[PDB]
């Protein structure tokens, strides 16, 4: 299964100092 | 807020000075006691966590704090589940504590750092152990992600995926979260709600209790007579306890050191219970509770009784000296830095056999092809079949060989 992870990664990339 | 205690156990694995304690801290609020008198008895870590619902895109779910302010909604949270955390270190010398922790656990969390070495056998060994000890609920987590490049992390993830598919753990979720900068735990929380269910548990089956940690209540400040009873931190798998029952530590102890021994195991009654923060009445299994019994503050202090079975008055189990084990071997060895091949069993050699939680020395006498007869040095008890992991010696320290089951 490889579906709910990419979104999370994107979010992580977005929220940074 | 209602005082409903622990329901299911979740554990944490990794390496020394990597990031497990920090993760635990991030998860919880109140700081732990672990890491001679205070806490020092076993390498295992115990910490708690909160599952609170606030459902009234897709990823937002809940906040660890008692009152949520970060998303927007100021409403009061729904009580669903309260959980207890068991922290286990992955040091190359001590692993008995880790093994003990595993036996009580029903959920496993793998944590490996990003900005260090990638192929490590210890992690693989841990995974194998998890697979062995009746588990399918495996969650992979990445520790240090913030100090990493834009595609390197992705590559690492891909590699991990490639590695892990031909195992007992089928559909394992992989989440990258930071512990030092405090972000993205919402997803983890959501996953915790989603993937992990509750197995059936009832009053019918006879109680089984495992004590890992030991505590004494003596602190400087007050005068002469300001004493409290000895507290034993015991985690329960199945069997509900109420206030008013006799608790016994099974194997027993020597009374005089000449003179024959016939003294029964140590019996003790509960004085004061310690759960989550303070005192409670009922003991619902699936959590580590500091049961304060009539055991001495002088007895429970140091490395004397770590990871032993606890029974109750009314029901009687059995204690063995000669153990019967059916073995299954692996292809190539796990947890060695280069890989070595497994040899067949040889007579007259000291090997460590771990049954459930206990770390005991065993000697090989007679093996045909499947059955193995072993002689014990330190006392051990037998109930059903138990989760058995074998450890053999070739060079310096202990190495895993395979999984085992008791035939009776």
């Amino acid at each position: 299964v490889g579906l709910p992870y990419s979104e999370l990664l994107s979010r992580f990339f977005n929220i940074l100092r | 807020i209602i005082n409903r205690q622990a329901t299911i156990n979740i554990g944490t694995i990794g390496h020394v000075a990597h990031g497990k304690s920090t993760v635990v801290r991030a998860i919880s609020g109140v700081q732990t006691v672990r890491f001679l008198e205070r806490n020092i008895t076993i390498k295992l870590g115990y910490a708690n966590a909160k599952i609170y619902k606030c459902q009234e895109s897709f990823k937002s779910d809940k906040e660890i704090s008692p009152k949520c302010q970060r998303p927007g909604c100021p409403g009061r949270y729904k009580l669903v589940r309260h959980v207890s955390f068991v922290d286990c270190p992955g040091h190359d010398i001590l692993m008995s504590t880790m093994l003990s922790g595993a036996a009580v656990m029903d959920a496993a969390l793998l944590l490996i750092a990003g900005n260090e070495s990638c192929p490590q056998p210890q992690t693989s060994e841990h995974l194998a152990a998890i697979e062995i000890m009746k588990l399918k609920h495996v969650i992979i987590l990445q520790n240090k992600v913030d100090l990493m490049r834009e595609e390197s992390a992705l590559e690492h993830q891909k590699s991990i995926l490639k590695f892990i598919r031909g195992t007992i753990a089928d559909g394992a979720p992989i989440v990258p979260i930071s512990a030092q900068l405090k972000y993205n735990i919402d997803a983890v929380n959501e996953f915790i709600v989603k993937t992990i269910p509750v197995p059936p548990r009832d009053f019918m089956i006879s109680p089984r209790l495992i004590v890992i940690r030991s505590f004494d209540v003596n602190k400087p400040g007050a005068e002469i007579e300001d004493l409290k009873g000895g507290v034993a931190g015991g985690s329960i798998l199945n069997g509900v306890f109420k206030l008013g029952d006799e608790i016994e530590i099974r194997p027993g102890i020597v009374t005089k050191d000449k003179g024959k021994i016939q003294c029964k195991p140590i019996f003790s009654n509960i004085v004061s219970l310690f759960a989550e923060q303070n005192d409670l009445k009922f003991a619902v299994p699936g959590g580590l509770i500091g049961v304060g019994t009539k055991v001495d503050p002088t007895l429970c202090r140091a490395d004397r009784l770590v990871g032993q079975v606890v029974g109750a008055k009314g029901h009687l189990p059995n204690i063995y000296t000669d153990i019967e084990i059916n073995y299954f071997l692996l292809r190539r060895l796990l947890g060695v830095k280069k890989q070595a091949k497994v040899r067949k069993l040889e007579p007259n050699e000291v090997l460590m056999v771990n049954i459930g939680s206990t770390a005991t020395g065993a000697r090989v006498v007679a093996v045909k092809a499947d059955m193995a007869r072993l002689q014990l040095t330190s006392p051990a008890c037998t109930e059903i079949n138990e989760k058995i992991a074998l450890s053999r010696r070739i060079e310096k320290h202990w190495r895993l060989i395979g999984w085992a089951t008791i035939k009776k």
